[PDB]
RNA sequence: ACAGAG
């Protein structure tokens, strides 16, 4: 819990989520089903262009 | 595709072989016990008598 | 020929549970404390005496404990139930009353009941209100008939003093050193002083080490100090074999190198090695007579009985160096258990001595100075020295006694009320000695010494595997005996005194020592007559029935252990291949002519012990008896504890599965007790429609589990369906969850206090703040009644208030600020009741009780009562289920891939036995090492038309065409676990940050966010992702800018470098904030991190 | 806490058979005779009465009453 | 002592004798309900003591009255012109004996139910059948004569 | 119009209005429970 | 500071 192991080399981040998992084979092998309650909170800055 | 207690039950072909094999192993172990306690045991190389 | 069998032999166990074992251990220790030990501690502190001004004394006479009381506002006193002390957040104590005799010039003034302190009364003890009551009189106290007790109530919470596990004091441990040498040590602990002595063989010559001596002095100088001066008598007391003298010779050769040939010379040698706290001789003689080997007594400076003991130690070191027979610490003849009474004895003794010292300080302050009018010490009996000491040492969990150097932590835990088994399973836990220091792998194993005393499987899974254990079903922990008649019997059975002989008799082949708790009672020939006659005197009722005896034929000792805190277990005596208990005796027990104590008296059932069943030979069943058997096991399902007595057929499983069920069975949703509705706890999980199990152990009937169960019977087909059940997942039924299967309730709490300060002002709750436009309260104050408190029956959404509090900011009219209690939570909640009560300090206590109904969904963890735990994966309708010919379509489809690599056959038999027992109204027992067989449940299915192995013809539900393989239907008892997904979902975009390190907070309650650990940094480097490692660990935590002076390398501010007093070299740098925190923690340390910047090309 | 209204597996109305089940156990039946005299054929309906504990009769004893 | 959600759940599963070919679906929203597409029952049970009680006072059937709320205390309340479209006794709960709650003297239940029309795929309280299923028909045949014992 | 509270042990109405230590008027029991609200609440039968 | 969970 020092600086070099607790706040510098690894630090608490945001835009994250943690939930129980459950199987689903109707998705592809490179997909993940994010719930609606987490997808409304986790946002992405989409820059406006043409 | 199911499993059951009839998928691990032993038939008549096993309950006669198991008894004879247990009796053969128990009698050979009793013979080696008796040959260690009261005289000569042909000692394997690199170990003690026990 | 078969030995005849008593079939009702089981019935001794429900007779045993009337009296001993199963939290009655805690009760019999707390009653032992408050009935003898509070008198014995008061006896040894009966008089305090002022230093100045003699002929003045306070004399204690008698002490009491009494009945529990509460001290209210206007000096009215009344008895109290434990549930009123649960609700109002107060302790549950009783005033200690002592009568004294003191002097105010008039030499004899006495009192009758002087209250000096308050003792927390443990539930269902001798002074609780709950003992001796009928089940219809628990209703007027709001208490369950099945709540076991053994726990305290301190400031509203329920705290349990756990069973500790400690090594036995006053015992010679012969062990190896780190470097390979073999030495001995004995922690000579008595009531007054604890100290360890050693025996080191570092050069082939024997040294003795202690915490008082500044150097280890050789042992022959210690013998010459203790009055034996000849070398011949020393070598006699060591031993008369040839190799023993050869090993001991270089210690005499060391002693003759110094000029030590006389006792006064040896004491002058020792006194020059004593660390200082008549000096040279007397500070060594008082040392060897009071501190080194301080449990072996010296009467009038006669050191013979200590010389024999230290010669026994040196001889055991000499014999153990030849063949490496070191003693293991993990043998449970050497472990002792310390219950709640023996901790409260030490705590109350230290508090009472500090009370007497504070009172003596006050007495020495006001006797020599003030006034000729003789003061009484009744005006200085402050009660808050004992009361707050007891409550703070129980509630916090530390017992830091300076007198005894005891510095324990984590003794008391909050009693867990998840289910009924979790409350009863906590009252049998044994915390261990080492407490998770390093990965030992030596006491974390399962030694065979725990047969019948502790449970094999019931242990936590994780960091405490093997360091938190659990008592068995039929165990007992002894207390301290009176120690009187054991010496008076041993002196009449051929034991010679040890003083009447030289040391040469100790090395004879036919001469054994006898010990009593570490002290040598002498020697004896014909030890077998001693052991057999002492066991007959134990069975005939003269010696107390827990006094064990044993014989270590290798070290030639006959131990006698009258001490307290060691594990016992009952057994049936067997004399010449026949049990002493007949069918007639068990019929007399069932008809009520006798009890278990009559089995103890008539030499039929005797208590054994871990040291004493090293001698005996025990048969499990009656057909194991051969001619050398002295005892018979009563019931072999008593090997398993309380939490493993829920498992059906637990001998068919693999052994980790029973451990995982002992973990999951303390977490199943169920019912707490009969008072589960009048109860306000921090967290309470209930099930809507609980059902009692269909296949049940006899332990379930013994602890009354099926009067208030935890789980529901699920109809289970075992097949592969829909592919959402791959690894441990299970597919539910949508039309069963709609009908009430798995429906649970979640109760929480929200308390709010309204205190009155030292300045005469008070907190207050305003009314609901109306809106003048629409004549209704605002949305954040919607649910408030006119008293400012939320009303029972209404729905509470997010961030609506519950108590509209206001406190003064005094830090002339009052300035109030709003500080409301607001409902934080993901989903809506209801209110069932609002409690209002007050203490005597004009503080008001308000407790709400919220309520949520949760229906199972994708993400809720169910269990199986065999370790086949699993989350839900898919909820299909009733129409998409497979179905039988009768129309039964299962609730919970279970994957058949759990069974081969886990080898749970007990689930495959629980299913079949439950199916054969629902068709004709039985409960087929799944008792450990017995129960209903397979051949008797196969014949009850064929009689009712089903298959004899459960496999049923199944028409599918999607296609309408039958399945090829048959599917295996039957009811399995699935229990619902507390781990729900609605209380584990969590998502932080950006929110509140910490104050020191500008990076997000810790946990879910603080809207914390997740952590890039030290190992997930090591995985992003392996991909070579550089900008993703930058975006996670710089930009999305603590991005920041700093005014870096490029000239000197320090940090400036606003373009102004105060070091150089200039503004032409400052510059801005992209830095993390925890590095800018680092670059200013280090300049305070005078480690200056001077940077040097360049252009960013 | 109380007898559920419907059986969980199929859906037969069970929650009116409880006061008749205890009344047929007042007249000294075995449970396999009472569950046949109430008309429960399949075993999923039989475990609703056979495995039920009546906690409301003993939770109401601690309930407040005048 | 029965909670409000558990009481609503237990009243959700009691079957209603109304013919569902005469009603229509309630629209999205429409929280009031009209004559066409809903019904309305009213449960109101107050539990008191018995003014005559014997000295032994053992069983709850003698000491109390209305302590077992059955489903026969459900009373239909018409809307609009439904009093003539159904004769007195065709709108009621079916099984007449289903235990809902259980009371002690001083506790009171009053509520107002709103039956509507729904398919069984939505929730399992709309399923018209206890269980509906089928099996094929067997034809055991004897390949060789089985005679004697 | 006044706030009526229910006593815990004897189940009697009390009407605690003035700033007093909380105590039943008829027994010595010092724990009050609020009454149920009078506003209606709507539940779904699922 | 302790208990859990993976
Ligand atoms: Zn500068
Ligand atoms: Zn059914
Ligand atoms: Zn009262």
């Amino acid at each position: 819990q020092g600086r070099f192991r607790g706040n510098l080399s690894g630090k608490r981040v945001d835009f994250s989520g943690r939930t129980v998992i459950s199987p689903d084979p109707n998705l592809r092998i490179d997909e993940v089903a994010v719930p609606v309650h987490v997808a409304k909170i986790l946002t992405f800055p989409e820059k406006v262009n043409k | 595709f199911s499993i059951g207690i009839g998928d691990v039950t032993p038939g008549q072909g096993l309950l006669k072989a198991k008894y004879e094999l247990l009796n053969a192993g128990y009698k050979k172990c009793d013979e080696y016990i008796e040959a260690l306690n009261t005289g000569k045991l042909q000692q394997q190389p690199g170990c003690t008598a026990e | 020929a078969p030995i005849p069998t008593v079939e009702e032999k089981w019935r001794l166990l429900p007779a045993f549970l009337k009296v001993k074992g199963l939290v009655k251990q805690h009760i019999d220790s707390f009653n032992y404390f408050i009935n003898v030990e509070i008198k014995k501690i008061m006896k040894a502190n009966e008089k305090v005496t002022s230093d100045a001004d003699p002929m003045w004394y306070l004399k204690y006479l008698n002490i009491y404990v009494g009945l529990p009381d509460v001290e209210e506002s206007f000096n009215v006193t009344r008895p109290v139930s434990p549930h009123e002390c649960r609700l109002r957040d107060m302790t549950y104590s009783a005033p200690i009353t002592v009568d004294i005799e003191y002097t105010r010039g008039s030499q004899r003034i006495i009192r009758n009941a002087l209250p000096i302190g308050r003792m927390p009364i443990m539930l269902r003890s001798s002074n609780c209100v709950l003992t001796g009551k009928t089940p219809a009189e628990f209703a007027k106290l709001n208490e369950c008939p099945l709540d076991p007790g053994g726990y305290f109530i301190v400031k509203g919470v329920e705290k349990v003093i756990l069973i500790q596990e400690q090594l036995s004091k006053n015992r010679i441990i012969v062990e190896a050193d780190r470097k390979g040498a073999v030495g001995a040590s004995v922690t000579s602990s008595t009531h007054e002083k604890k100290s360890r002595t050693n025996m080191a063989v570092k050069q082939g010559r024997f040294y003795l080490r202690h915490n008082t001596l500044s150097e280890d002095i050789p042992i022959v100088i210690i013998f010459k100090a203790m009055g034996v001066e000849s070398d011949q008598e020393i070598v006699q007391m060591i031993g008369t074999e040839e190799h023993v003298m050869a090993a001991f010779g270089p210690s005499l050769e060391e002693c003759q190198k110094a000029q030590i040939f006389t006792q006064m010379q040896a004491l002058k040698y020792i006194g020059n090695k004593v660390r200082r706290q008549k000096t040279k001789i007397e500070e060594a003689r008082e040392l060897l007579a009071s501190t080194i080997l301080t449990h072996v007594p010296v009467k009038e400076f006669n050191f013979r009985a200590k010389c024999i003991y230290t010669a026994v130690m040196v001889r055991r070191v000499i014999l153990a160096q030849g063949d490496n027979k070191v003693d293991d610490r993990d043998y449970y003849g050497n472990k002792r258990l310390e219950l709640a009474g023996q901790l409260l004895s030490l705590l109350f003794e230290d508090l009472f001595k500090k009370f007497n010292s504070e009172m003596k300080k006050i007495a020495d302050q006001v006797i020599p100075k003030q006034r000729a009018a003789q003061f009484d010490v009744v005006k200085h009996m402050r009660q808050d020295q004992i009361t707050n000491g007891m409550v703070n040492a129980i509630s916090t969990g530390n017992w830091s006694l300076k007198r005894f150097k005891m510095d324990r932590q984590g003794v008391t835990q909050v009693l867990s009320r998840l289910s009924y088994i979790s409350a009863l399973g906590m009252m049998t836990r044994i915390s261990s000695q080492f407490e998770k220091t390093r990965k030992v792998s030596g006491p974390r194993s399962l030694q065979p010494s725990q047969w019948g005393m502790l449970c094999p499987s019931d242990t936590p899974e994780g960091e405490a595997c093997g360091l938190v254990k659990n008592l068995a079903l039929m165990t007992h922990i002894t207390t301290d005996m009176e120690d009187g008649p054991i010496v008076k019997l041993a002196s009449n059975l051929g034991v010679e005194d040890v003083n009447l002989l030289c040391g040469e008799e100790l090395s004879y082949p036919n001469v054994f020592l006898v010990f009593l708790n570490g002290n040598i009672l002498g020697v004896i020939r014909d030890h077998k007559k001693l052991v057999n006659t002492f066991r007959l005197m134990r069975r005939a009722g003269y010696i107390n029935e827990f006094v064990s005896i044993s014989t270590n034929l290798t070290d030639r000792c006959v131990y006698i252990s009258s001490d307290g805190g060691r594990l016992c277990r009952p057994y049936i005596i067997v004399k010449k291949q026949k049990p002493a208990v007949t069918n007639k005796h068990m019929e007399e027990l069932a008809q009520g002519y006798r009890n278990f104590e009559d089995f103890l008296h008539e030499s039929l059932v005797e208590y054994l012990d871990v040291n004493e069943e090293n001698d005996c030979n025990i048969a499990l069943y009656e057909h194991t008896i051969n001619k050398d058997t002295t005892h018979l096991e009563i019931e072999p399902f008593t090997l398993l504890g309380v939490c493993a007595g829920l498992i059906p057929y637990p001998h068919h499983n693999q052994s980790p599965r029973n451990t995982y069920q002992c973990a999951m069975g303390k977490q199943a949703m169920g019912t707490i007790g009969y008072n589960q509705r009048n109860r306000i706890d921090t967290l309470m999980y209930l099930l809507a429609y609980p059902q009692k199990p269909m296949v049940k152990t006899k332990t379930i009937e013994l602890i009354e589990f099926e009067k208030l169960p935890a789980g529901q019977n699920a109809t289970v087909a075992v097949m592969s369906y829909s592919g959402y059940d791959i690894e441990d997942a299970l597919v539910l039924n949508k039309a069963s969850l709609d009908r009430g299967f798995g429906r649970c309730l979640v109760y929480k709490n929200a308390k709010c206090t309204l205190k009155r300060y030292t300045n005469q002002t008070f907190d207050k709750v305003m009314g609901p703040m109306l809106d003048a436009a629409t004549r209704k309260p605002i949305w954040r104050h919607e649910i408030l009644d006119a008293d400012g408190i939320c009303s029972p029956g209404e729905k509470v959404e997010n961030k609506q208030v519950l108590v509209n509090k206001s406190m003064p900011t005094v830090t002339q009219q009052p300035q109030y600020k709003d500080v409301p209690i607001t409902y934080k939570g993901a989903t809506d909640s209801y209110i069932e009741k609002v409690m209002i009560s007050s203490n005597a300090e004009d503080a008001f206590l308000i407790k709400m009780l919220l309520r949520q109904t949760r229906r199972p969904e994708i993400g809720d963890k169910f269990s199986s009562r065999h370790g086949q735990k699993g989350v839900c994966g898919l909820i299909v309708p009733q129409e998409d289920m497979p179905f039988c010919d009768s129309g039964i379509c299962p609730d919970i489809i279970m994957n058949p891939h759990g069974f081969p690599s886990r080898m749970t056959v007990g689930k495959l038999i629980e299913l079949l036995a439950g199916k054969a027992g629902v068709l004709d109204g039985r409960f087929h027992y799944g008792t450990a090492f017995g129960g209903s067989k397979v051949k008797d449940v196969c014949e009850d299915l064929v009689r009712h038309g089903y298959n004899y192995l459960g496999k049923d013809y199944v028409t599918s539900g999607i296609t309408g065409e039958p399945l090829e393989a048959y599917i295996y239907f039957g009811p399995v008892y699935y229990q619902k676990l507390k781990h729900m997904v609605l209380d584990k979902m969590h998502a932080r975009a950006r929110g509140p940050r910490a104050v020191l390190t500008r990076q997000p907070t810790e946990g879910r309650s603080r809207d914390g966010g997740l952590r890039l650990g030290e190992m997930e940094r090591d995985c992003l480097i392996g991909y070579g992702a550089s900008m993703l490692l930058l975006e996670r660990l710089m930009i999305s935590s603590d991005a920041f800018e700093v005014d870096v002076c490029g000239q000197c390398g320090l940090l400036g501010y606003s373009g102004w470098c105060h070091y150089c007093k200039s503004s032409c070299h400052v510059s801005s740098l992209r830095i993390p904030y925890a590095c800018k925190l680092l670059f200013q923690e280090l300049q305070s340390m005078n480690i200056i991190p001077r940077l040097k910047l360049s252009k960013y090309n | 806490m109380i007898i559920p209204v419907r059986c969980f597996t199929c859906g037969k109305i069970v929650g009116n058979k409880w006061e008749a089940y205890l009344g047929l156990l007042q007249a000294e039946y075995t449970e396999g005779d009472a569950l046949d005299a109430l008309g429960l054929k399949r075993y999923c309906c039989r475990r609703m009465l056979l495995a039920h504990v009546d906690l409301i009769e003993k939770l109401l004893n601690y309930a407040p009453l005048e | 002592i029965v909670q409000d959600e558990i009481l609503a759940h237990r009243l959700g599963l009691i079957p209603i004798h109304a013919d569902p070919r005469l009603f229509e679906y309630r629209n999205q929203g429409d929280e009031e309900g009209t004559e066409i597409d809903t019904l309305q029952f009213r449960l109101q049970v107050r539990c008191t003591r018995n003014p005559h009680a014997a000295k032994d006072s053992s069983d709850p059937n003698e000491l109390y009255v209305n302590h077992k709320v059955y489903t026969r205390h459900m009373t239909w309340i018409p809307l609009g012109n439904q009093a003539d479209l159904f004769p007195e006794g065709t709108i009621r709960p079916v099984h007449d004996d289903i235990l809902i709650a259980q009371l002690r003297p001083g506790q009171e239940i009053d509520l107002l139910m709103h039956c509507v029309k729904g398919i069984g795929k939505d929730h399992a309280k709309f399923s018209p059948v206890a269980t509906a299923s089928y099996r094929l028909l067997p034809d055991i045949t004897l390949l060789e004569p089985v005679e004697g014992e | 119009q006044p706030m009526i509270y229910i006593c815990g042990e004897c189940h009697t109405e009390n009407e605690i209005k003035s700033r007093d230590p909380i105590r039943c008027r008829e027994c010595g029991y010092r724990i009050m429970y609020k009454k149920r609200t009078k506003r209606l609440v709507v539940f779904d039968a699922r």
